């Protein structure tokens, strides 16, 4: 039967050869029941008409899965809200391709949501191993008050308790502030050679502004950052030899629906051998109360694990974000950029390319130092020590 | 100027809220409520926006109280759709928009009647306090923010003068597939008499079909539910045993045409204060279309100007969260049928319960004296509520007052209770001191059982004839 | 005091010496709210970096 199902994708030309992604797994699958259809809308980016342009067009025409795109302005968050919530309640899943905000990953809202991307605070998981195999016991940690930057420090700092450290000292950063120099100073008097940061785009720019006058570009450091600080507008000032990471293929929103509409094709497949098979009740208005089979139809989903496609190797489950997430270590040098490893999702693997530092040293400095002054305390007493 | 327009869906009489409409005599300040009077079916989101599309866009109406009679948990979270795209405060009183949330956007100034999961954590750790139940174990089921309420847990109990016993803390799952007889095989390393127990209102009966299949539920044992699981009392799932007690959300004592007088009385309130000082009311574009363009003006300032609220003597403060933390809490026991009836009263964190001890094989009465070298009596810690560890509790009668009973005679009850099992309430006597017999009748301790009031009595009593004829003393350990 | 002497001079110290601000020792405790069990003293000094 018809099923018209697509999403508000930006990107007109993204979704035009989208309608002929369908034909391919149109031809794939074996099911006779269902012949779903393409029915997508374009993208508003603006908050004019969304109080008129979510379901007006998606529910009345009987969606079981809707994709989400990306609008040309970079900083933008307001996009997957207003599609998460009409699912939420009538409990369709909907499945995030741009989305990258860790937002849109507690579940407590949005019971019905599905990511093919792990968002940018899974970054902190492959962080973790990434200094242990560089020795680098000690760390500074450094984030913005954001949420996604609570939950990095949140899962760090529930993720080095298995080494039995106590993460050294933790700074907080509150966005909109820029005579913040005061604050950066006091982690000089700390011994850790370590600086981590996970920022948004107006907050690298000033940090790394920051660290100019106060000669952290000198040799003996090494700086880490997320792959939102080596993009976009922070190469003004960004300091040389930076070990940020990077994103692979997950740009590539052409490619997004090649493993998007994989799973849920064949998901349809198991789906097709039980009972309460029944299509939401037609239309936006009509329909006051949710049909009973509600989060019944995500438990066939995180059980498809399908290697196909441009990327391949999916494995959604859990928190509804991918498994074995891939990411390529990047090293900045002289204002140009050159890989310098890949992390498979296991292991980490160099390249053959010599890493660099701040300075120009060829060695890495140890993450820690040694202060040959102390401060010691005493008590008045008798015998031992006179006053 | 400042409208209220409420919405009533279900079935509710909103003739009586036309006067409470027409109830604010609030004409100290320039208030200028247009209260609007709106009831209808518009359950579906489409409807919604639709309806208060027109409504918003009359003329620069800023508040809206929300009340409901039906249990959707949905709404609120398209509620919050509406207040974070435009800048009127909403509220709710009851229905689809009166439970939890975890968080918002900070243009969202939408806030309920409800404490949250971390409001319930300190509830019942207080009543427990009066009860001494320092042995307890805790299990709750996977939620979509089942970590919050256990995280509290940890806080109190270290920074705690009292000692508590923690007996472990369990997290089963639930929603796992093929998790469902996993659920009896963690039921089977449970031994504390008391355990706190979350899950959800759907699922209760799911998880007390294996509750009851290991069946530690009879009458030793009891359970501990947030007021989430209940949802109201005449709805039972009918799978609880009897005995259950949880706390609850109070309704009885507030009514719909009660909590909705509430409600409206603040809102219009809550900007007067803003134009005594500033001189200036905040209108922003009261405009259904280009909500965009109405992004600058900001009503950020006013939000946080709405933390001060008092009326009828009491203080309304609302936080970031969207809390009220100033709840009426009243608990709620299970019968011997399904029914469930108030056991106590919450007044500014003062706690009032009917009984004394919990009634009721394996517990036995007990009538004790006070004697300078085997049992000693004295007034409680005020400090702690208890007197101290090692300090058995000791109610005395008359009214009853929280009376303490140490010494050594005492002790040794101790040392037989663990080697055969019983329960006891201790109680000092009466009328009369060791007992006599006056016109054939005994008062004392051994009046009490010749009268079948205690079924045991210690202390120092010295056997005789005449009382080994009535009771039946043990074998002697002290020489007199 | 003697004893420091010795121990600076073998691995290579230099130090200041401050007495304690109050006097007490060391000893957890809870102070004003009864929830807030902590060290005092020269203990809870140590702790405090
Ligand atoms: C202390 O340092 C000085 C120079 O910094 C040098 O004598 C040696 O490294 C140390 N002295 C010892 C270990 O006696």
């Amino acid at each position: 039967k018809i099923v018209n199902i697509g999403a508000v994708l930006s990107t007109r030309k993204h979704e035009q050869m989208f309608r002929e992604a369908v034909n391919q797994a149109n031809k794939r699958h074996g099911s006779w029941k269902i012949q779903l259809n393409a029915t997508s809308v374009t993208h508003k980016p603006n908050a004019i008409q969304m109080a008129l342009s979510v379901c007006e067009d998606l529910i009345s025409s009987q969606v079981y899965a809707i994709l989400v795109s990306h609008p040309p302005t970079p900083n933008d968050h307001f996009t997957p809200t207003p599609v998460s919530y009409t699912a939420g309640f009538y409990r369709i899943p909907v499945l995030g391709l741009t989305t990258r905000m860790s937002i849109y990953s507690d579940k407590s809202i949005h019971l019905s949501f599905l990511r093919t991307v792990p968002p940018y605070s899974h970054q902190s998981s492959v962080w973790f191993e990434m200094m242990r195999v560089y020795s680098w016991n000690h760390i500074i940690l450094l984030v913005s008050d954001d949420h996604e930057g609570r939950a990095a420090q949140k899962r760090l700092e529930t993720l080095l308790e298995e080494r039995e450290s106590k993460a050294e000292k933790v700074l907080q950063f509150d966005p909109g502030t820029k005579n913040v120099t005061a604050l950066l100073m006091e982690a000089k008097e700390l011994e850790a050679r370590v600086i981590i940061l996970s920022a948004s785009e107006d907050d690298a720019a000033t940090v790394y502004r920051a660290a100019a006058m106060l000669n952290m570009t000198g040799s003996g450091y090494v700086w880490l950052v997320g792959e939102r600080e080596i993009s976009g507008n922070a190469l003004r000032y960004a300091p040389d030899g930076i070990l940020g990471l990077q994103l692979i293929n997950g740009k590539n929103e052409s490619a997004h629906i090649s493993d998007a509409v994989g799973v849920v094709a064949q998901a349809v497949h198991e789906l097709l051998e039980k009972e309460n098979i029944t299509d939401p009740p037609r239309g936006c208005v009509g329909n006051t109360n949710i049909w009973k089979t509600g989060p019944l139809f995500k438990r066939v989903l995180m059980s498809s694990k399908y290697a196909d496609g441009v990327t391949g190797r999916v494995e959604f489950n859990e928190d509804g974000d991918r498994k074995f997430a891939n990411y390529s270590i990047m090293n900045l040098q002289n204002r140009k950029l050159v890989q310098v490893g890949i992390y498979n999702g296991t292991h980490v693997i160099p390249n053959d390319r010599k890493i660099i530092w701040p300075g120009g040293e060829t060695e890495k400095p140890r993450g820690y130092q040694m202060s040959t002054r102390l401060k010691i305390v005493t008590i008045h007493q008798e015998p031992f020590v006179y006053v | 100027s400042i409208g209220i327009a409420v919405i009533l869906v279900g079935t509710s009489d909103e003739v009586a809220i036309k006067d409470a409409h027409e109830k604010d005599d609030f004409h100290h300040l320039s208030v200028v409520p247009r209260v609007e009077l709106v009831a209808m079916n518009e359950t579906d989101p489409k409807s919604i926006i639709t309806r208060i599309c027109d409504l918003m866009s009359d003329r620069k109406i800023q508040g809206v109280v929300f009340a409901d009679d039906t249990d959707q948990e949905a709404i609120a979270q398209i509620l919050d759709f509406i207040s974070a795209q435009t800048l009127t405060p909403i509220l709710g009183i009851h229905g689809g928009s009166s439970m939890i949330m975890a968080d918002k956007d900070e243009s969202s100034m939408f806030f309920q009647f409800g404490p949250s999961i971390e409001q319930q954590a300190s509830v019942m750790l207080n009543i427990m306090e009066e009860y001494d139940w320092y042995i307890f174990s805790i299990v709750t089921t996977y939620f979509p923010g089942y970590q919050d309420f256990v995280n509290k847990i940890r806080s109190t109990i270290e920074n705690s003068f009292v000692g508590w016993e923690l007996e472990e803390v369990l997290l089963l799952d639930m929603s796992l597939d093929d998790g469902d007889s996993k659920i009896q095989n963690q039921l089977k390393k449970l031994q504390s008499p008391i355990i706190l127990l979350y899950c959800t209102k759907e699922e209760a009966t799911y998880i007390f079909e294996v509750a009851n299949s290991v069946g530690l539920t009879g009458y030793g044992y009891t359970w501990i539910v947030p007021s989430l699981v209940a949802g109201d009392t005449d709805t039972v799932p009918a799978e609880f045993p009897t005995g259950l007690i949880s706390v609850s959300y109070d309704e009885w004592d507030y009514g719909l045409p009660a909590r909705v007088r509430d409600g409206i009385a603040i809102i219009t309130t809550a900007a007067s204060d803003m134009l005594s000082e500033h001189s200036f009311i905040p209108e922003p574009k009261s405009s259904c279309y280009n909500t965009h363009e109405k992004r600058i003006y900001q009503s950020n300032m006013l939000n946080r100007y709405l933390i001060n609220v008092t009326f009828e003597g009491r203080n309304l403060s609302f936080s970031e969260d969207g809390y009220q933390m100033h709840p009426k809490l009243v608990i709620i026991l299970l019968n011997k049928e399904r029914k469930w009836e108030r056991v106590g009263k919450w007044k500014d964190k003062s706690l009032q319960m009917k009984y004394y001890v919990w009634p009721r094989d394996d517990h036995l009465s007990i009538v004790t004296l006070e004697e300078a070298p085997f049992v000693i009596v004295e007034s409680v810690d005020p400090l702690s509520g208890t007197c101290m560890r090692n300090t058995v509790p000791c109610q005395k009668r008359i009214g009853y007052i929280k009376k303490c009973c140490k010494g050594f005679c005492i002790d040794i009850l101790k040392k037989i209770s663990k080697s055969v099992k019983f329960t006891y309430d201790l109680y000092l006597v009466t009328n009369g001191k060791h007992g006599k017999k006056i016109n054939g009748t005994w008062n004392g301790m051994i009046g009490e059982v010749v009268m079948k009031r205690a079924y045991m009595a210690v202390g120092s009593l010295t056997i005789n004839e005449e009382r080994s004829e009535v009771v039946d003393f043990s074998v002697p350990f002290i020489e007199t | 005091i003697d004893l420091l002497i010795k121990l600076a001079r073998t691995m290579n110290f230099t130090y200041e010496v401050h007495l304690v601000a109050d006097g007490k020792f060391g000893t957890q405790e809870r102070v004003n709210n009864s929830n807030k069990k902590e060290w005092n003293g020269m203990m809870g000094e140590l702790l405090s970096g």
